[PDB]
Formats: C-alpha cells, structure tokens, sequence
C-alpha cells in the first residue's frame, strides 16, 4: 500500500469545502480507523485526486439513512492505500484514520457524482484545572504528585485516591460548592470512573489498552463500548472531553441490561440483580438460561456450592455455571456465575 | 447593547504575598503587600506599621521581589502581573509627588505553550545579573538585567526536566547556578545548573544530582557561609552542599506539610516555617563547625514557637516582629518574645488587619435604619470562618430623646465648679431662647440670671476669666462664672442688630452691618480694641485661638473669602468662592490632618483649603457637594482627634486620613445643627437637632466602613435571614479525627458545641447503606450542622447537627403554601466515597419557634438536592439533573406537583416572576419558563458553552449576569423580539469583561440608603457581588446615552492616565481566555470612571475637549470642564 507520512491539521473555525464519498454512511468518531474498498472508477478517481491533493475526505453521517441528510460529520485522512487491478475492477483499499470532527453548513450534489459540502472545522476546546482559578500561591508546589502507584495487589486502590481528592481539591473550601462536586468534573477521576467499570466487561489491561490523555481516551472509550448510532450522533455533538466523559458516564450507567454476547436478543440477568455475596460476576437470579450436566462439587472455587454447567437458551454456548449450594442449610441457595466475557451489556428497552 | 456598569466598593484585602527591604529609601525598611491588584507600602517602626502609598495596578501580582543592581542606592522592585505584564518599578518622591516610576516594562508571554500546572516563580540572581521565569513547563524563560534593557527582552532556555516543583537560585557561585527538584518517574531528584549568558544555555552543575523524600516540596537557598541548599518535604529537611550532606527527621512536622518560608538572619543562621494548618516552626542552623575558618554545619535542630493564624506568607521586620499574611485568615503581627515561654506558646499577637475574604454567601437585611440594607458575608474558612457585617457611614447611639418646635441653635451650658461636665443645655428657637438646665434628664427651662428670655440667642458659651457669655441678637451679655449674675454689657454703639458672632475663651467679635467689632473679655469686664469697616457685609465669620493669630470672615455681597489679623485691620489674603451664593459658614481645625480651613457655600458645597500656624493662607481648589443645603460646621471632642461634623441635607463627619479627605456620610436622615455635649450622665455624647426633635449620644467611630466579627472558628456555608423570627440561618462544617475506639473527637471548642440548645438529627428515613472501607484511625469527617443566630447580639442559639455522612447544601427560609409560619428549609445530599454521584438526599422543614428547633415535614428524594429557590408558596429543587416544583400541603407534608428532566446537572438557580434561569459549572446556561394553566415547565431559550462558570444572577427578564473562568463577567441577553422560534431560542453574549477576581455569589440590593429621594435615577439597579479576595463590587445597568457618553470618556482616559508599568487599560480589561482573547464590551469600569476627580483640572480640561454631558437640544459640545464632574459624583453615589 502506498504509505503517508503527512499530517493534516485544518485551522479551527475554519470553513473548508471537501467531496464526501457517497459509500460511507455510519458516523466515524474521531480516532477510529474506517478501510473502506470503492469500486465505482468515479469514486476511485475521486480518492486519487483527493490523495494527490490533501488525502482528505468527508464523511457525512446522515441523521436518517433515507433522507440522506447530515448535519454533522468528521474529517478523516488516509493514512495507507493500496491500488490492485483485480478481476479487470479499479479497486482501491486505504486504512484512514479519523482527523476533526466538522459541522455541514450546507450540502450540494457535484455533477460528477460526487456530493460537495461546505464544513466548519469544529474544534476541540481544552479547558484547564477547575482549580486553577481559585488556587493557591503557597500551594502550587503540592500539586506535584508522588509519581502514580498502581498495582492489582493494591485492588481498589481506595487510599490513594481519597489522597488525591483530598489534597488536589484543597482549595475547593474557598468557593461554595465542595471538594466532591469537582471530582465529577475531573479529568483523571473521570478517566479512572470508565477504566474500573471497563473492566467489569472484560479483562483487558487497563495500563496500555486505553490511551491516557483525555481527547483520545474519550475517543477510545466512545467507539469501543456498545451504542446505538443516535446517541453517537449525540456524542459527538459534545465538543468538551469532560462534557463528552460525563455523557460517556450517563449512558454506561443506563446500560441495566445484559445479554448473551454473540446473541443480542437473550437477555441474562439486570445489574440491579447483582449479588455480590463472595473473575466471574455473581447474579443472585438468572433468566433464558438452561442448566447443563450435573452438580459436579469436586475442585469447587466456593465451598459448600456445587457448581453446574449453563448455557444459553438460545444458544446452547457457555455463558456461566449455577453454583448450587450443597447443604440444605446453606445461603445463598443458588448463585448464578455467569462469565464476565459474556455479557454485551446493553439499554434497558 | 448591555449597558451596564461595575464598581468597586470595597478594595480587596486577601494578601497573597509579601516582601522587605529598602524601597522608599536607603535607610528604611518598607514592608510591601500585594492585596491583590494593589500594592501597599508601608515603613516597619518600633510601634507598627505606618501606611505610606496606596496604589492600584491594572494587573493580577503573582511575582514580587526586590533586588539591588550595582550603582543604585534604593532597591528597585520587580513585578510580573498574572497576564505576564512584566515590570521594574522604582520608589521616587520629590517633596509630595511621591509617584512609582516604571524603570523597564515589557511583556513576556509566548504564543504557544501550556501554562505549568505548578503556576508561575520568579527568582532573582543574588548578584542581580538576571531574573528567572518558569511560565511554561519544559521552557525556562531568563530575562537578563542591564541598563539598556528597557523592553525586557527574555530569551528562553530548554529544560528536558518538564515537571519541576521549585527553582531557586544559589548563593556563593561565580556563574548563576540555579537549584531545582523535578519529578520523573523514578522518584523525586534535585539538580543543579549553570546558567551561561554568553552561550544562552545550562552548563554542568556545581555539583551531581542526588535523590531525596517522594515528597519533598520547597527548596530554600541557604546564603554564604553555609552556601548549599535546603530541601524541607512532608517528613524531612535534608542540607546539600556537595560533598556535604544532613538530614533531619524531626517528629514535629509530622502534622502538616509546610508550604511558607522565610529568613531572619541576614547570614541564615535562622529560618521561619510555617505549615498549612496555621502553626509556626523555626528551623535554626548550627555554625559551631569552624574547621578551617569557613563556616560549616553540624546540626539541624528544630523548634516549633506556636500557633498562629493560618499562614500564606510569611516575613520578618525587625526586632523579632513577623507579619504572618494569609489568603483565608487574618493578617496578623506576631512578636517573637521566645524568651518569655507563658504557656508554651513563643508568639504574642499585636495586630489584625481586616479580611473580608473569602466569601461563600451573603445576604441583605434591614437590620437598624430601616431603609438601608447590610450585608452579612461567611467570611473566612477553616478555623478562622466568621461572620461580617458591612454598613455604610458612622452611626451615633442615642442616649436621650427630647422635642422642640423646631429647634434652630443649640450650645452647652456650664453652670456649676469647673469639672469638665456640662449640666446645662442652651437651646436657641427663631426668637425665643429656653436655657434648660439639667443636670439629668430634665426637660424644665430656667433661664438664667444673665441669660435674656426671647432674644434670638446667636451665641452661648463659657468664657474664661471667671465669665459666662451669651451673646443674643441685641447685644453681648456676660454673666460671672461664680457670682452667675450679670456683671458686664458691651451693646453695639450704634444700637443695631449683630448678625454674626463668634465665641472664644479670652475674646468675642460681633458683626455689626458692614463694620467689624472686636472685643476683649477682662475679668468681669469687656474691653474693646479693635475695630475696622469691611467692603461689603459680612455674611459669616470664626475666630478660633487666648489671641487668635488669624480671623476669617466671608463678603455676602462679593461671594469671596478673607482672612485678617484678629487683633487688628490687616487683612492677609482673600479668594473667590465660586460667586455662586454668600458662604454659610467657615471653619479651620486640625480635623483634615493639618490645619486646614474649610468654607461653606450656600449652595452646599464646601471650598477645602489649607492654612498654617502664623500667617499662611492657599487655595486647594475642591468643590465637593456635602449637601444640597446650606451647612453648619462644628467640631466635637468626642473624635479620633477633633474631627468636623458638615451638619447639612446629607450629614458627614469630614475625614481625612493623613492627606486625602473624603466625606464619611453619616446614616442620619437629615441633621440642621449640632453641638458636642459633655454631659456627667452621658459622657462624650454629641448633641444633634434635627428639623423634628432633639438627641444626644455619642458616635461610633470615623471609618467609612466598619465591619463587624463573629467569631464561629468553623467554616460556614450558606446563609439566610428570616424576619419573623429575627435570626439568620447558617450552615458549618467542622473537622473532627476519626477515635481509635469509634466515633469523633473536635479538634478544637468552635461555636457548634458551644450553643445553647445543642440538639442532633435523629430521624433516620434513609439509613442501612454500605461503607465496606471502614474509616481508619487519624481519618478526617466532615460533620454538619445548622447554627441559628440572633440578630442584634450574634449568640449561637440552636447547633442541629445532621446524620453521619450527610452532606448539606442548599438552605431557604421561607413561608409555603397558605401557611402562615415561616420554615428554614434545607436540603441536603447524602455521601460516601466509594460512591461518585450521590443518590439519596433529604429535604428537611425546620421552624424556629420559641427558642426551639423542631422539624416539620420530611422528604426523601433519589438524588442530591443543589439549590432551591421560592415561587409564590411553592419550592422549586433541582436534584441531580431534574428540576422538581413541590407544594406544601395543608397537612405539612411537601408534595410534587411537575417535572422537568435536564441534561444537564442543575446546579444554578436563580429566578424571578415566572422565568426560571439554570446553569452548572460548565457554563451550560438555560431557561424555563412556568406556565400556570398548563402546570408545567416550559423551555424558552438556552446557551451552551464549555467554559468554568462561576455564578449565576438576574438582572431583568432580559439580562443574565454571571461570572465565569479565567475571573471574567459576561451577561446573556434573550431576543424575545426576533422573529423567527429559533432566533428568540438562543441568548445572545452581549457584554464581556476581566474582573480579575473570582466571583462567589450575587445578591440583590445596595448598602446605600435608599429609603426616599429618588430624584430620577441614572442607574437602574444594583448588584452586589462578593469574591474569593474579598472585594464586594456592584453592577448597575445605565440608559444608552449614558453608556455612550461614559465609553467615550473612558477612551479618552487612557490617553491622560499614567498607569503604573504602563499597562494598557484596553489590555487589562480584555476578555481573557486561555484559548482566546477578544476585548471587553458592554461594560464601563467604575474605578477608573470615579478616578476622574483625581486628576487635577488641566488634565481634566484636555479630557472633555468634545462633545457631549447635555440633553438633546444642543447637546453642548464644550461640556464646560464641570458638567462631566456632576455626572461622576452622581455615579459615586450609588456604593
Ligand atoms: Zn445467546
């Protein structure tokens, strides 16, 4: 593929007039790697010349795929494309990557084919420390922290954190409102708020697999986690990281709802069912599930729970085993494991 | 489009820090104090500090330090504004034009680049070869210090160490080598630089690098002998000197971090700690190591001398005084008597300078007047949070209340052995004179037996000599002191009227027509010697000594002013009282800081002048309108010094506070005359008559603002103030250490568990929860409460402290419903850590009757209730991120009755009417509207724009003021006109400023006396508004006109206005952003519009050279010098 190095970088508040491919109609987050193969020789002369020109293309995420119709968009640049002659088609296949989000003013037809846009490069506002502006003279030099601890033997890392919130926060008692409150509105906590419940959905590590300033975090976190496209639409409206992560945290909360994960439709259990009596989250009940085999108690992680297979209904795959307890006088009666790589989550609708 | 116009009516008072040296001179040691946007010099004396030069800066200080170059004799001073507008300014006085001179002025900020984190330092090579900046991390700005660098030209210098904590510069090098602690991810390291001019880069440091405490914070230089540096953190204080290497563990400083420094010793022998929580340590440095005649340490001891209070910035003056500053607390002046030891303690406070700040809430009450509000600002946090009072003028406690038929003249009786009491009052009607004695509370008249019936007494005083004189309209009469009979009459020769007397101790001149007599008192007798003919008729006059050197008197039909030997017909000088109207009075004491001499127009003005001891006579231009009525002068014992009280329309006790005068208006409706009044019963009392009645008292005292304490050693919260009980409200919290056993110990007695009724929250509707990460020992808890206060005596009554783990927030008094009782209600916000966003709260109705505090109603809600407003009986709550409109039941029971659910967390409310106004930090202002017929809300308009609000507030249906980050003012105004839904949907930004301080709170109402004369109004409102500093400001909207007359005005300014460092004005004010900047519009600066009259009257003249202070028809281009004067004087009245 025919590698670039160059980088765009369009100024902000800046109008600009770009073609936009008609194939893509899914809305692209900034950040989010979209290939893309055209075969049409218009569409494919359309990205040569754009490649000659700027790499730049638009793509327009219509609100309604039948009206075809976008009030928002982003920018993205081809990073590598390659140009194969397979089958007698002018096939070309780049691996872009996304640039600025933009907002279309206005949206014409060209006569080639292609449709040109008028779009307001939106840009991407970086506010400071919410205590910068009432901060101390005497007390800048604490702001420096002791590098930053972290371990899986430290858990929940409880102290350190109260540590942090005490300390960063201390001059939040010379304004009325309290430390608590600006916690909400903090990069880093808001950061640390997504990665622990990440990883309630999986086990990736969360030192590398996530980046660590704010921007591409947010980026990262918005492509990655299950959403319809409206709400991604209503996303990227947000132009603030910490707007953006603080929707980001209402709508992981509203997600109540699991389910079987290469199945949508079967629902497994509510998170409002969660019973974390004693890795594998425990549900206290459990629906559209069937048991499998029999109570085999031997090598138990639980004692006194014989733990049976269960699957799916809908499926008949593997999604947990039902630790049945094994004395009459014993509780919880049944607790449900189901494994934590199974499960979507999903809205409660 | 706006039109509105801010003012300043308390200066800042939060010292953020402060400096010693020789600035003024090459002898004395000045003191300077950056508070904030305005530096104070001061000359440190064996009894305190004595004041030297106010002057205010168009800049926000974050760097001070003095320093001395070669050649020059008196130190310079070096200041970088928080918009880096650098500066070298320099103390220079000719006689009286004592102006701060700007040496070197320039701006060094950069295009790109991220302000550090650890904020801005600047330090100073010791041989003053260059000055240090660290604005931005990674880029080490160095500003080289010649004769010639007059724009500041800074080069910087690259630093691979990006986070670096503190830099200072070492002593006893021969190149500059500065020393710094950074942080990597290894740990924290301190290195060292050598800093080359010639190569504009770092060399090899004087010596290696070396690790030290994770959390080491402060380097602080050590000078020479010792040289090296000290390295003091949260557990350690570590010396480096190379080779050379101590380290101490002391178990004291194990408390608190220490954040402050200083040195006392001129070779470092001895340095000042200070920790964050306000106690004062003193690390001393042993020098017993002499090995080879250099001076070399062998330990490092510390000492702790005391609690204080909480410290920010310390120094040391001399003779063992220390000005211990603080952000949150009160400046103090410590002595450091260490060799007296009373309880433990090694400090003494001497002084406490006022500081209004920090405010988190205020509220206006009606409290005395009945017609001027008061403002009770929760100054103050930690352990130094209090209440404050702020009033306007001086007020006099009455002591005794007669009436008169509109009494016209008053003047003390002494007819008893001389004992510095007065038992008799003279009182003077239009022509009846009733000499009331009483030597208690009599109100009988006895007139004396030298004393005439109905004379139209002009004069009643005691003479010397063995004499008492009263001096009526037909002629002088004197009465024997111990006889008290009548032993002398002087009538005038040729038998006329007197119109104008003066009464001294040895000597007595009437006026009679045109001609002035002068007599002598002898013992029982009077002699006259003197005796002259004036030019034309003597409106007024006062000779005030046993031989006056000088008399004034005033030419009714010439409108001019003179003065003449009072012996004698030799006249001395004479001036023109503006021609306007005859003068009503004239009068010269010590009462303006020297011996100045004041006169009185009939039109209410007062001319100030200044006379000396034998013969000096001056002119000192100054119309300043006291009154819009003719004024009486007196001046009464019972003062700082003598003091003058300007009895007119608008009383004022006419101050001065060493050179500078201003009329300190007194809170009295309207005063005719008055008299001092040293009564046996009523002692230092000031006997003031007004048109209706008669009163005695004495005043309070001669500041133009006098500010009240209560101490709560607590940091409040809210505040309100319920009427019918006569009590505020106010919330606190106080931090209590988690006890081995379980529970809380007080750290220290506050006023939470010193009330008289101290009850405690017991309802338990949400309990159980989870708090699985129990607290441990030594944790700190938050525990709330809600102190009520009495009015008048400011005694906690009731202390209720609420549920463990509650957190209380919002707090209303108020009447609901059809209810006629009126309930403190106060929502609060249950929390835990584990937890980020609460999700159970409370709303509480208390009631405060008869001295107990009962609950009323209850009500559990999911979520955490922000702020709550009042709307015609019904309570309006935001929880979270919905808005919930209760109503009160006839059963006391608070029922919902509509909702709206925000996507955004509602955390502003302000209201009025019908429109209802939402906002959060994010500057996410909306609108809503209640419509009665529907019962539900309704959205009007809404703006959305990521930036740190701060506050919120209403102006009119159409303006939305609110603060906002970087210490900017914006206001939002609504398009109702627009024609099209989504054109009126959206709030227009119309105005934009820099404050330069961080806005808390915003209240209606004004801290003038607004009670009646509303003769029109310029203005047409008025918004108080406190900070985090302490300045409580005002906005007021202003009339189109208006606004445009005073921007062209203001432009014009800037081009005669010297500001200190040269800093533009347009560029002070400019709407400042990290991200963007776009100037300020919509506003008019009240300091620098009311800094007109300052300026002399030239420099007026070229500044209203067109075209405009007239109506319409003709609009009087010349604006005359003087009708641009009225309009400011006008503006000044409304803080
Ligand atoms: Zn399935």
């Amino acid at each position: 593929m025919e590698e670039f190095h160059g980088r765009t970088l369009h100024d902000d508040d800046s109008c600009q007039v770009i073609p936009v491919l008609p194939q893509v109609m899914m809305i692209l987050i900034p950040g989010q790697t979209l290939p893309l193969q055209l075969f049409h020789p218009q569409e494919v002369s359309m990205v040569r010349n754009l490649i000659q020109k700027d790499r730049t293309f638009a793509v327009l995420a219509y609100s309604n795929v039948q009206e075809r119709e976008a009030q928002f968009g982003t920018t993205a640049e081809i990073y590598a494309y390659r140009e194969e002659q397979d089958f007698g088609i002018e096939i070309v296949k780049v691996k872009a990557i996304g640039r600025q989000r933009f907002k279309v003013l206005e949206l014409r037809t060209q006569s080639d084919g292609i449709q040109q846009a008028k779009v307001q490069i939106l840009p991407e506002c970086v506010l400071p420390s919410t205590m910068s502006a009432v901060q101390l003279e005497s007390l800048n030099k604490c702001q420096i922290f002791p590098s930053k601890p972290v371990s899986r033997e430290d858990q929940c890392s409880y102290k350190w954190w109260q540590k942090y919130q005490k300390r960063k926060f201390h001059c939040a008692n010379l304004t009325s409102w309290p430390r608590w409150l600006y916690s909400l509105y903090d990069a880093e906590t808001l950061m640390d708020r997504i990665k622990k419940q990440l990883r309630e959905w999986d086990e990736n590590l969360k030192d590398d697999s996530l980046p660590s300033n704010p921007i591409d975090f947010s980026y990262r976190v918005a492509a990655c986690l299950p959403i319809d496209d409206v709400l991604r639409i209503q996303l990227l409206k947000i132009g603030s990281a910490i707007q953006r992560l603080r929707c980001e945290l209402d709508i992981m909360n509203k997600c109540t709802s699991l389910c079987c994960k290469q199945c949508q439709e079967t629902e497994i259990t509510t998170k409002n069912e969660i019973f974390s009596l004693s890795e594998t989250l425990t549900v206290y009940k459990a629906c559209n599930l069937n048991l499998i085999g029999r109570p085999s108690t031997e090598h138990s992680w639980f004692p006194g729970y014989a733990w049976t297979v269960a699957q799916c209904k809908i499926c008949a795959s593997h999604i947990g085993w039902k630790f049945t307890a094994t004395k009459k006088d014993m509780s919880p009666q049944k607790f449900w494991g189901l494994t934590r790589s199974a499960l979507l989550p999903t809205i409660p609708d | 489009m706006s039109y509105n116009y801010v003012v300043t009516a308390q200066k800042p008072t939060a010292v953020n820090g402060c400096v010693t040296g020789h600035f003024t001179s090459a002898e004395d040691l000045n003191l300077l104090i950056a508070k904030n946007t305005r530096l104070e010099i001061y000359v440190v004396t064996a009894e305190g500090l004595r004041p030297v030069k106010e002057v205010g800066m168009y800049g926000k200080i974050a760097v001070m330090e003095l320093f001395r170059p070669k050649g020059e004799s008196k130190d310079l001073l070096f200041i970088l504004t928080a918009k880096y507008n650098a500066c070298i300014l320099e103390y220079k006085q000719s006689g009286e034009s004592i102006d701060i001179i700007t040496r070197a002025h320039g701006n060094v900020q950069d295009r790109i680049g991220r302000p550090s984190e650890t904020g801005i330092i600047g330090i100073i090579d010791p041989e003053c070869r260059m000055i240090g900046l660290r604005l931005y991390d990674g880029l080490f700005k160095v500003i080289p210090l010649d004769r010639d660098n007059k724009e500041l030209k800074a080069f910087n210098i690259r630093l691979e160490e990006l986070h670096v904590i503190d830099v200072k510069f070492l002593y006893g090098c021969q190149a500059p080598t500065i020393c710094f602690v950074y942080q990597d991810p290894q740990g924290r390291h301190v290195k060292t630089y050598e800093v080359s001019l010639r190569e504009k880069e770092f060399n090899k440091g004087p010596w290696k690098q070396e690790n030290v405490e994770a959390e080491a914070s402060m380097v602080i230089a050590v000078p020479e002998p010792f040289g090296g540096a000290i390295i003091i953190g949260q557990e350690s204080i570590t010396y480096h000197n190379g080779d050379k290497y101590l380290a101490i563990a002391p178990p004291i400083i194990k408390q608190s971090t220490i954040v402050c420094h200083n040195r006392v010793d001129p070779n470092g022998s001895r340095y000042l700690l200070g920790d964050m929580e306000g106690r004062l340590f003193m690390l001393l440095l042993e020098k017993e190591e002499q090995m080879d005649g250099t001076v070399t340490l062998k330990d490092l001891r510390v000492e702790l001398l005391g609690e204080t209070s909480i410290a920010e910035c310390l120094t040391y003056l001399d003779n063992g005084v220390v000005f211990v500053g603080s952000r949150l607390g009160d400046s103090q002046l410590v002595k450091l008597n260490v060799d007296s030891n009373e309880q433990g303690s090694y400090v003494v406070a001497m002084e406490t300078f006022t500081n209004l700040g920090p405010i988190v809430d205020m509220c206006v009450v009606d409290l005395e007047r009945q017609g001027q509000g008061q403002l009770v600002t929760c100054s103050g946090a930690f352990k130094e949070g209090s209440l404050r009072i702020i009033r306007n003028g001086i007020g006099i406690h009455e002591h005794a209340s007669i009436d008169l038929p509109g009494i016209k003249g008053l003047w003390p009786l002494r007819s008893d052995p001389n004992r510095e009491t007065d038992d008799t009052l003279v009182l003077s009607f239009v022509g009846q004179t009733r000499v009331l004695m009483l030597n208690g509370e009599e109100v009988e008249e006895t007139e004396l037996m030298g004393f005439v019936d109905d004379q139209q007494t002009f004069f009643c005083g005691n003479v010397a000599h063995q004499q008492l004189i009263q001096i009526t309209s037909a002629s002088v009469r004197l009465v024997s002191q111990e006889p008290k009979a009548l032993v002398s009459e002087w009538k005038e020769p040729q038998a006329k009227n007197i119109s104008v007397a003066s009464c001294n101790s040895s000597q007595v001149v009437v006026a009679v027509g045109r001609a002035l007599y002068y007599l002598q008192i002898h013992p029982q007798e009077l002699r006259q010697i003197s005796h002259t003919e004036m030019e034309h008729e003597v409106a007024c006059l006062d000779i005030t000594p046993g031989l006056s050197p000088l008399c004034a008197i005033g030419l009714w039909t010439d409108i001019s002013a003179r003065i003449l030997k009072l012996p004698s017909f030799e006249l001395l000088h004479k001036e023109m009282l503006g021609g306007e109207i005859i003068p009503r009075s004239i009068l010269m004491t010590t009462f303006e800081s020297s011996h100045y001499l004041l006169c009185a127009l009939g039109d209410g003005a007062l001319f100030y002048f200044g006379l000396n001891i034998e013969t000096g006579l001056l002119s000192d231009r100054k119309k300043v309108t006291l009154g819009t009525q003719p004024t009486v002068l007196r001046t009464f014992r019972s003062l700082s010094t003598t003091n003058v009280f300007a009895c007119s329309d608008r009383p004022t006790v006419i101050y001065s506070s060493n050179h500078k005068l201003v009329f300190s208006n007194v809170n009295l409706k309207e005063v005719n005359y008055m008299c001092p009044l040293n009564s046996d019963g009523y002692p230092d009392s000031l006997a003031l008559a007004n048109n209706s009645t008669l009163t005695i008292g004495t005043i309070d005292e001669i500041q133009k603002l006098h500010i009240r304490t209560v101490p709560l050693y607590e940091s409040p919260r809210k505040i309100c103030y319920q009427e019918v009980s006569q009590c505020f409200g106010v919330l606190s919290s106080r931090i209590e250490v988690q006890d081995t056993s379980g529970g809380t110990t007080a750290l220290r007695p506050s006023a939470s568990t010193q009330a008289l009724s101290s009850s405690v929250s017991s309802s338990k509707l949400f309990s159980s929860s989870t708090a699985p990460h129990e607290t441990s020992f030594g944790e700190e808890v938050e525990v709330h409460n809600l102190l009520i206060i009495d009015q008048h005596t400011f005694e906690v009554l009731h202390a209720h402290q609420f549920l463990q783990n509650e957190y209380a927030l919002s707090l209303v008094s108020c009447k609901l419903g059809k209810d006629p009782n009126t309930y403190f209600i106060v929502g609060t916000a249950m929390v835990y850590p584990e937890e980020a966003e609460p999700k159970q709260g409370r709303i509480v109705v208390f009631q405060y009757s008869d001295g107990k505090l009962q609950t009323v109603a209850e009500k559990e809600v999911k979520g955490a209730v922000y702020s709550m407003v009042e709307f015609n009986g019904k309570l309006l709550a935001s929880i979270n991120s919905t808005v919930r409109l209760y109503e009160w039941t006839t059963e006391k029971e608070l029922r919902t009755e509509c909702n709206h659910y925000n996507n955004i967390m509602a955390l502003y409310l302000k209201t009025k009417g019908d429109f209802i106004l939402v906002g959060d930090l994010m500057r996410s202002v909306l609108l809503l509207a209640y419509k009665p017929m529907e019962g539900n809300f309704e959205e009007i308009a809404r703006d959305f724009n990521p930036n740190w609000m701060s506050a919120v507030e209403i102006l009119d249906d159409d303006n939305f003021l609110g603060a906002e980050n970087a210490f900017n003012l914006f206001v939002c105004q609504k398009d109702s006109a627009a024609t099209t839904d989504e054109e009126r949907q959206h709030l227009q930004e119309v105005g934009l400023f820099h404050l330069g301080e961080f806005v808390n709170v915003f209240c209606h109402g004004s801290l003038v006396m607004q009670n009646l004369g509303e003769t029109s109004t310029p203005t047409q409102g008025s918004v108080l508004f406190g900070t985090v500093n302490g300045m409580i400001g005002l906005v007021t909207s202003l009339s189109e006109s208006w606004y445009n007359l005073l921007l062209d005005m203001q432009n014009r300014l800037n081009k005669v206005i010297k500001s200190v460092g040269k800093i533009e004005h347009s560029f002070w004010r400019s709407f400042h952003t990290e991200r963007k900047t776009e100037p300020a519009t919509g506003f008019i600066d009240g300091d620098l519009i009311e800094s007109f009259l300052d300026i002399s009257r030239p420099k007026m003249q070229e500044v209203v050279a067109n075209l405009q202070y007239d109506d319409g028809s003709g609009m009087k281009r010349e604006a005359t010098a003087d009708d641009l004067i009225k309009v400011v004087e006008e503006l000044t009245r409304i803080h």
